[PDB]
């Protein structure tokens, strides 16, 4: 299968600052690389689908990018509600998610 | 917008009760199907197959007393799709190996019902007309080629071909710049060939092509002479 | 709106089979493939398999080939996952997703706690 | 007497149906789930920068209007009924002179499931356009695309998606490879959006990855040229006192190169770049011309040091150029 | 539905034959193009293939509908039903609209009566490609198009500022040439049928001489140099001189034959033909120079390269 590699293992940053979460796919995945946010003891909620398109109801600060293999999720200004695990899950081949980078103060 | 409705009702009146099977003035004197040609270009002269590809704005104007209107003082030019609903001369080119009417964007074709009744029917035609090449003087040859317009099913009793305008019926020949040829002259003949069944009409547009020795003197003769 | 209700938490001894459901009500059930995913504590999401409810065509991950049996009840508009031969590794939390298109899993289940001991 | 049921249902299905309008107009987007099964990857037209491909172009889309309940879940329909129901106008963005096979009857079926999930399969021979940059000839590899999407419907009315996983939605038959000078390494797909003046449209790209087969050229042209330059270098071996022999050998070398260059050009179309034939044939041309010039220098000199040094120097230069050129274009991607 | 009853109302009592506002005023038509790719320029037939997305706009009082729907986005099925301007390309040797999978045509209609009929076309247009100075010939190849039957009094074509949306020239098949730029025009042409308005799009194509330079000019120039090699050959040495001199003419002849391929049958004194003829007579002059010498040599040795340089200078000026 295609193996996802969340390069930043656990980023910690204070509120109101820029943080980018990388996501590397072992093989070509085109533009089918979604991003999900999982709060503790809660089901994942989609944030970005495609490569950069933003899912409805998502704050504008969330923004993605990535062409073939290198995919990045950037938070313009981290807030008190942005602290959770983030996984990037491709769907070009059969689904295979990432490790899940942790966000802290 | 009254003119819109007037034109609508007039066109509906004309095309209602119209028999495409019957020629104009059926059971009467022959219908004088005037013709008019404007050679857009002569694409090429295929001497190997002994034919030339010619693209022309073929036009043929005749009178049909049924298609007569007087209320509107203007010359309707209906869509080309109406030609199938109107009588047309069964013209065919006797020496025509392959030809087609251009289709892009819509089928290149015209109809224009003049007030008196004269119907100006025209097509943009490309023809690979045949031309017997006597290439025994080639390259110093004066190949003569012709287009042979003739009715298929109608004899001179029912139909009649003439060049509306004694010589102006052919136009745009001078501006043609053939690659290897020069159109020294063109003539128009209006014969009435007599066949076994009867006397059929005929119009024979002719071009007296002259080979351009300037090209071939350096292409072919000059190397051989030099050697 | 769309709600994906799953069966409540369960505890079972090793080796005994279990059944976990996934109820969808917001949308017509047969339209979209229902995916099943596993996530052990503190680990990543792991795809189990998806069931096409309309024709019940099913596909499973190689590791779970024969480990989980996905069955659907179009009449009930619920998707069931039947696990058998339970072991220590099987202790995890299982969600049921909903693939809107080739890009994203639109909706996710509440997540079913499964513990084996 | 089961034929009556099918006749009645099939006839009454299409009543009140407006072919002009898309499914579910004004209430949702029409999702067309496409899929391609390449029956055969036709020849790659190198001269015209295009390739032919025979494909079973399948594509399904939900339609509530064509909903029926009956004994049979699937109702195969003849080609006549296919025209009377709405279909996606899925043209090819880089298509050029495509033909839909019609022998014996039109090669296209249309199955309507009970829910309304149409399946509109057809057979095509699209001659898509593949922009080729033949700068890394003959090692040049090209990711020829097959972009296709709706023509009359924007992104907000008709959206295309793959019926299966994108990796598993462009299946190529094992024996379908008709390539004579290529190798279909693999397939890759993507679903982008195109910003046109009249609006936005969705495009379903599929990049067929092809690598040119060097086997033909390496024997047809390269090897004779290498042989000829060796022959030119052999001209140095002849004794300088034999003027006519070296003269005729030298002139023959360039005559041979002329023949080989003439043969080379007809193989490929126009290219204003430093393609492989340009570079290698030019270098060999210069080598043989230098051999002639060297013999002219020898003739004026009148075996002497100059002749031996000039002879020995060149083969090292030719080998250096060969090593650099081959190692370069072999590693270049 | 509402859209279907709107369509039925529109087509009801609609005369396909008659143009909008016939007998009232000319039907102004706005046309904009998107030249997707200019196919290869066919010097043999003096034509060039071009792929375009030809879009036409014209008001039509009949096709007015008042509803919440601002636009009726339709497929090619309705193209035949409604009146269409009978536009045709006045220099199209052969053209065809693509049909796979379905006819590549669209038709959008607004409340005010606007129509936006567009379609994809592949015209093998005719361009008067004269080769007096070849390869040097910049050409403004036209794409004249106008209504075939409707007079100027009845159909007027009017460019918009954003008319010719040239595409990505990188992926074009314009090799042998470079798209310098486009230039639109609009005039009246008088013909036997009547008066018409002709919209001509001039594509400023500039020659790309590199391919022909390396293909032909470089090797033939090397042949000319080979002629000098025979000059530098010295001593009586009759067999060697004869072998060199006569052997050169063979390769020159083969090169001329190969150059003849791309050349059409146009009766022009082509610059390429002039060049190869100059090389031809140069080799012939060298051979006869040896012929007379056998029956002075140094002077010719000096003279000939200078003449070659002068010829190259004059050719470079052109
Ligand atoms: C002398 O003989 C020749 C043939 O030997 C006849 O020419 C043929 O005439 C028929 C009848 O009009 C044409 O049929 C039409 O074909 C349309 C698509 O054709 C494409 O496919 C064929 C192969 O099947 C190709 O050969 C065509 O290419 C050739 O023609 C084009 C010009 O059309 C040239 O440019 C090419 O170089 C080729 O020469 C094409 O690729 C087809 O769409 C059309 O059907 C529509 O129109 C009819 C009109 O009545 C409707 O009934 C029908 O329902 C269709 O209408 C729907 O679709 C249109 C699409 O625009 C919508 O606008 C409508 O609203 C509606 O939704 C028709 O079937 C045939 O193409 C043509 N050429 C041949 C066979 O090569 C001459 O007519 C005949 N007479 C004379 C005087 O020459
Ligand atoms: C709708 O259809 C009508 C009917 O076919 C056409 O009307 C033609 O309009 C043109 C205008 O350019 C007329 O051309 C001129 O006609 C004059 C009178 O023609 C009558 O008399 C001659 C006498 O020989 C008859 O042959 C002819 O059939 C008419 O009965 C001519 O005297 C003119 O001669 C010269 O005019 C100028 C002078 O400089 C020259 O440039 C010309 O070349 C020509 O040598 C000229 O021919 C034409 O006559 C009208 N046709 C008819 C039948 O009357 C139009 O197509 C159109 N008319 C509309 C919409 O009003
Ligand atoms: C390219 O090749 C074609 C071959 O088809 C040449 O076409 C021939 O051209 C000549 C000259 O133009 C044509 O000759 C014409 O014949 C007509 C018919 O003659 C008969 O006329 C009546 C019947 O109407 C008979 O009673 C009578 O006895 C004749 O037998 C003539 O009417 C033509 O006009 C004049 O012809 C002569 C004088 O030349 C006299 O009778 C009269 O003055 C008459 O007014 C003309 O003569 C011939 O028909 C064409 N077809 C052929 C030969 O098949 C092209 O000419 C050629 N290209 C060029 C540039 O010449
Ligand atoms: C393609 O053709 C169009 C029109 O045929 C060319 O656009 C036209 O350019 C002229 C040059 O200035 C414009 O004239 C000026 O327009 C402004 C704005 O309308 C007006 O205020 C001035 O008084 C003057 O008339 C003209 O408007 C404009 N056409 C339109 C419809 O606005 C265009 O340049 C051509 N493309 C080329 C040459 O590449
Ligand atoms: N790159 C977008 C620019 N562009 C246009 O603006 C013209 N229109 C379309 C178009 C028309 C209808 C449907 C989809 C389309 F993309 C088009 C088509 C091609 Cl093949 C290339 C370019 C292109
Ligand atoms: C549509 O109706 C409005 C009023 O509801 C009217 O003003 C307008 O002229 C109508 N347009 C038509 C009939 O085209």
């Amino acid at each position: 299968y295609i193996v996802m590699t969340q390069s930043p293992k656990s980023m910690s940053m204070s509120l109101g600052e820029r943080v980018t979460l990388s996501c590397r796919a072992s093989e070509y995945v085109g533009s089918y690389v979604s991003w999900y946010q999982q709060k503790p003891e809660q089901s994942p909620k989609l944030l970005i689908y495609g490569a950069s398109n933003r899912y409805t109801g998502v704050p504008d600060r969330f923004a993605g990018s990535g062409s073939a293999t290198d995919f990045t999720l950037t938070i313009t200004s981290v807030q008190a509600e942005d602290l959770a695990d983030y996984h990037c899950g491709q769907t070009y081949n059969y689904p295979t998610f990432g490790g899940g980078t942790k966000l802290e103060i | 917008p009254s003119n819109m409705s007037l034109v609508k009702e007039t066109v509906d009146r004309l095309l209602k009760g119209y028999d495409i099977r019957l020629r104009p003035d059926f059971g009467g004197p022959p219908v004088a199907v005037g013709m008019n040609i404007d050679i857009a270009s002569i694409d090429m002269v295929s001497e190997v197959n002994m034919d030339y590809t010619l693209t022309m704005y073929f036009q043929q104007a005749w009178r049909d007393k049924r298609l007569s209107y007087n209320v509107i003082p203007l010359n309707l030019t209906l869509d080309n799709r109406v030609a199938d609903q109107l009588w047309v001369p069964d013209t065919y080119f006797l020496n025509d190996k392959k030809s087609f009417v251009h289709g892009v964007t819509v089928k290149n074709r015209m109809i224009r019902l003049h007030p008196d009744g004269t119907v100006l029917y025209g097509l943009r035609i490309t023809t690979t007309a045949a031309c017997m090449m006597d290439l025994r003087r080639y390259p110093l040859d004066e190949q003569n080629c012709t287009l042979e317009i003739e009715s298929y099913g109608y004899t001179t009793d029912d139909i009649e071909f003439y060049w509306r305008g004694d010589d102006n019926a052919v136009t745009g020949v001078t501006k043609i710049e053939l690659p290897q040829f020069s159109i020294v002259d063109y003539k128009l003949i209006t014969k009435k060939v007599v066949f076994s069944t009867g006397s059929y009409p005929r119009l024979s547009l002719s071009f007296k092509l002259k080979r351009n020795i300037g090209y071939f003197i350096l292409q072919t003769y000059m190397p051989s002479i030099l050697i | 709106e769309i709600q994906l209700q799953q069966s409540g938490p369960e505890l079972v001894k090793p080796g005994t089979s279990v059944k976990v459901s996934c109820k969808a009500s917001g949308y017509s059930f047969t339209d979209y493939n229902m995916y099943w995913v596993k996530q052990s504590h503190g680990k990543s999401l792991e795809w189990i398999g998806y069931i096409d409810p309309y024709n019940a065509d099913t596909t499973y991950n190689r590791e779970f080939k024969g480990k989980a049996t996905l069955t659907v009840d179009k009449s009930s508009s619920t998707a069931f996952m039947h696990l058998n031969s339970l072991t220590s590794e099987d202790s995890a939390v299982y969600y049921c997703a909903r693939k809107r298109n080739n890009f994203y899993f639109d909706y996710w289940g509440q997540g079913t706690p499964l513990t084996v001991s | 007497d089961n034929t009556t049921v099918f006749t009645r249902i099939l006839d009454r299905l299409l009543d009140g149906y407006d072919n002009r309008l898309r499914p579910g107009l004004g209430e949702r987007v029409t999702e067309v789930k496409t899929d391609i099964f390449v029956t055969s990857f036709g020849p790659v037209s190198d001269h015209d920068m295009e390739y032919t491909i025979d494909v079973f172009f399948r594509q399904s889309w939900k339609d509530e209007r064509l909903k029926f309940k009956g004994p049979m879940t699937v109702l195969r329909l003849n080609n006549l009924m296919a025209s009377k129901i709405w279909t996606p106008d899925t043209f090819f963005h880089n298509g050029k002179k495509s033909v839909a096979h019609n022998m014996t009857m039109p090669n296209k079926l249309l199955r309507i499931t009970e829910d309304g999930t149409l399946l509109y399969t057809m057979r095509l021979t699209v001659r898509a356009e593949c922009p080729m940059h033949l700068e890394d000839f003959p090692m040049d590899a090209h990711a020829c695309p097959l972009k296709f999407g709706s023509y009359a419907y924007t992104r907000a009315e008709v959206v295309y998606e793959w019926t299966r996983e994108p990796a598993r939605s462009v299946v190529v038959a094992e024996d379908g490879s008709r390539l004579n000078q290529y190798d279909l390494l693999g397939q890759t797909v993507d679903s982008g959006i195109v910003q046109s003046s009249t609006g936005e449209y969705v495009v379903m790209t599929t990049h067929f990855h092809l690598k040119r087969k060097i086997g033909y050229f390496v024997i047809q042209t390269y090897l004779p040229c290498i042989m000829t330059v060796i022959l030119s270098q052999v001209s140095f071996w002849l004794n300088r006192e034999s003027v006519p022999a070296r003269t005729v050998f030298g002139v023959t070398t360039v005559l041979t190169m002329t023949t080989l260059s003439i043969s080379a050009r007809n193989s490929l179309p126009k290219v204003a770049y430093a393609t492989a034939m340009d570079w290698f044939i030019a270098v060999c041309y210069a080598f043989v011309f230098s051999a002639l010039i060297e013999f002219a220098t020898v003739n004026y000199f009148t075996v002497s040091k100059i002749d031996r040094l000039s002879r020995i120097a060149f083969p090292l230069l030719f080998g250096i150029f060969n090593l650099v050129y081959w190692a370069t274009y072999l590693n270049r991607e | 539905g509402d859209v279907t009853v709107i369509l039925n109302n529109l087509l009801e009592g609609y005369d396909n034959k008659l143009r909008p506002d016939i007998g009232v005023k000319p039907t102004l038509i706005h046309t904009d193009m998107y030249v997707n790719s200019i196919g290869p320029v066919n010097a043999i037939n003096m034509e060039y293939t071009i792929d375009i997305f030809f879009a036409q706009t014209w008001y039509d009082r009949r096709l007015k509908f008042n509803s919440t729907i601002k636009v009726l986005r339709l497929n090619s099925n309705m193209v035949g039903k409604i009146w269409i301007p009978d536009t045709f390309f006045r220099n199209s040797k052969k053209a065809d609209a693509h049909w796979i999978t379905t006819p590549n045509r669209m038709l959008r209609i607004w409340n005010d009566g606007r129509v936006l009929y567009t379609l994809r076309l592949t015209i093998d247009a005719e361009c008067q490609l004269q080769l007096h100075n070849f390869p040097m010939d910049e050409h403004s190849c036209p794409l004249e198009f106008s209504s075939y039957g409707y007079p100027r009094e009845e159909i007027v074509y009017q460019w918009k500022r954003s008319s010719v949306e040239v595409g990505d020239t990188r992926s074009w098949r314009l090799y042998q040439f470079s798209f310098v730029g486009l230039r639109n025009t609009t005039e009246v042409v008088k013909t036997t049928s009547g008066d018409y308005v002709v919209m001509s799009v001039y594509f400023d194509l500039s020659r790309r001489m590199g391919y022909f330079t390396i293909q032909t000019y470089i090797p033939c120039t090397l042949i000319v140099v080979l002629s000098w090699v025979s000059f530098w050959i010295n001593k009586d040495a009759v067999p060697a001189r004869t072998s060199l001199g006569i052997t050169t003419v063979l390769t020159m002849t083969t090169l001329s034959t190969i150059a003849r391929k791309s050349l059409p049958k146009v009766s022009y004194v082509t610059a390429m033909d002039l060049f190869v003829s100059v090389c031809f007579i140069f080799v012939f002059s060298a051979l006869v120079e040896y012929g007379t010498l056998h029956y002075m040599d140094s002077y010719a040795r000096i003279f000939f390269p200078t003449a070659f340089c002068l010829f190259n200078l004059v050719y470079w000026v052109s």
